[PDB]
DNA sequence: AACTATGAAACAAATTTTCCT
DNA sequence: TTAGGAAAATTTGTTTCATAG
């Protein structure tokens, strides 16, 4: 009985851990099916992702099956509006062939021991598939339109001698697909500190794309289930800046009464509506 | 090819169409019947009264979201304010 | 009394019959399209339908209080059938 | 004499697909 | 093939003007 790709994982069973090692760029341009392949999904610096498993001795090579599922919020599911493209020929290192399961398209790649068990995620580009043809489907309720963000969800099932296979699933970070959204969303690229005590009072130049004039970083505090309590504007511009850097003053947070340090998310919002995604910071105790 | 909501959906809809959150039969059979009343005197561009209306009546009030806005209920702007 | 359905009606039941009572725009129309597909595939003969389902099913309780006879919905054993 | 309900047209504008180098 | 741009299409969200109880 083959597992159902709606099923999470988890990324790790007792010594058995698939981890990604370098995630993917923060934005891929999938193409339509009308038109040409727009390329694999790149990783930042120049390469591309990297999975890896851990803990697999034996010396039989295993499968990692790739798949484009969704990013925003809930269970984690293959995404309705995209899907995997094969990409194989002249360069591309990592081999594949392509299968479909229930209704989704699903790479599997070669992960061997000659490797410890590490591949390089090179040949696999995002096809979109077009809003109408996918939001009329059979009993199928979700919203295409905005939803352009997917993830590159990882698999591997594990061969053991009692005859058991546990199922491990990782999750890249979200990608953003939409060349538009690329170009008028907030991108942060890399921070510049990450710790600061409850006051406040600090420079923390951040670094990414869309990073305008009229930029106004705000911090947030989230729950264990997905309530708001904190939104504080965190005031910019010292002065002037690098067109894409931003140094911004880190403000006061909550109650400033903690015994414990608090991890925190602080997003980039330039037009009414153009958000960033969210990010990580860390108070420290009193 | 849009599968209709099953009678037990409607049937629950209509029960609920009330206040009491119980009804009698012969309501149950008047909220479909102004159901039928209603898609039959509509059936011509209700998209658009779907637009305009949620711009119109203040008691819909678009709200973003992390991902994309949608549209929600101020069930307080609504009622009298006689 | 028996007001006829208005456009504002529908959309405030389509979005607040939502999860978390919100929709997109294209939402909205899905709903009211599984709507029209009902309202107008109605057979001949829906009623029996109707009470056919209000007993067959265990989530519509026929109960005596107030004035009459009324139906209700037991909400979690509807809930269940999902 | 407020208050309510329905609908075509014309904008304005945010997003998605198809086209073109 | 692999992109980068961007025109063509689709969609959404506002207002205004008229009609009737
Ligand atoms: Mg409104
Ligand atoms: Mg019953």
């Amino acid at each position: 009985s083959s597992v159902p790709l709606e099923w999470p994982l988890s990324s790790q069973s007792g010594s058995y851990e698939l981890r990604i090692e370098v995630q993917p760029k923060p934005h891929h341009r999938a193409h339509y099916e009308t038109e040409g392949s727009r390329g694999a999904v790149k990783a930042p610096t120049g390469g591309h992702p990297v999975v890896q498993l851990h803990g697999y001795m034996e010396n039989k090579p295993l499968g990692l099956q790739i798949f484009i599922g969704t990013a925003d919020e809930r269970i984690l599911k293959p995404h309705a509006f995209y899907q995997v493209h094969r990409i194989t020929g002249k360069t591309v290192t990592t081999t594949s062939y392509e299968k479909i399961v229930g209704n989704t398209k699903v790479l599997e790649i070669p992960l061997e021991p000659k490797n410890n068990m590490r591949a390089t995620i090179d040949c696999a580009g995002i096809l979109k598939l077009r809003n109408a043809d996918i939001e009329l489907r059979k009993g199928e309720t979700d919203i295409g339109r905005k939803n352009t963000r997917v993830r590159l969800v990882f698999r591997v099932h594990i061969p053991e001698s009692s005859g058991r296979i546990v199922s491990l699933q990782t999750a890249s970070n979200p990608i953003e697909c939409s060349q538009r959204s690329a170009h008028e969303l907030p991108m942060v690229e890399r921070q510049d500190t990450d710790s600061c005590l409850v006051y406040g009072g600090q420079q923390m130049i951040l670094t990414g794309q869309n990073f305008t004039s009229e930029s106004k970083v705000v911090f947030t505090e989230k729950t264990t289930d997905g309530q708001q309590i904190w939104e504080m504007e965190a005031t910019v511009a010292a002065a002037a800046a690098a067109p894409n850097m931003l140094f911004v003053e880190i403000p006061e947070y909550r109650n400033k009464h903690i015994r414990t340090p608090v991890k925190v998310n602080f997003y980039v919002i330039n037009g009414k509506r153009k958000r960033s995604q969210p990010q990580h910071f860390t108070y420290h105790p009193v | 090819m849009r599968p209709p909501f099953t009678y037990a959906t409607l049937i629950r809809w209509a029960i609920l169409e009330a206040p009491e959150k119980q009804r009698t039969l012969n309501e149950i059979y008047h909220w479909f019947t102004r159901m039928f009343a209603f898609f039959r005197n509509h059936p011509a561009t209700w998209k658009n009264a779907i637009r305009h209306n949620l711009s119109l009546h203040k008691c819909f009030v678009r709200v973003e979201s992390e991902k994309g806005a949608v549209w929600t209920v101020d069930e307080l702007e609504f009622r009298k304010k006689r």
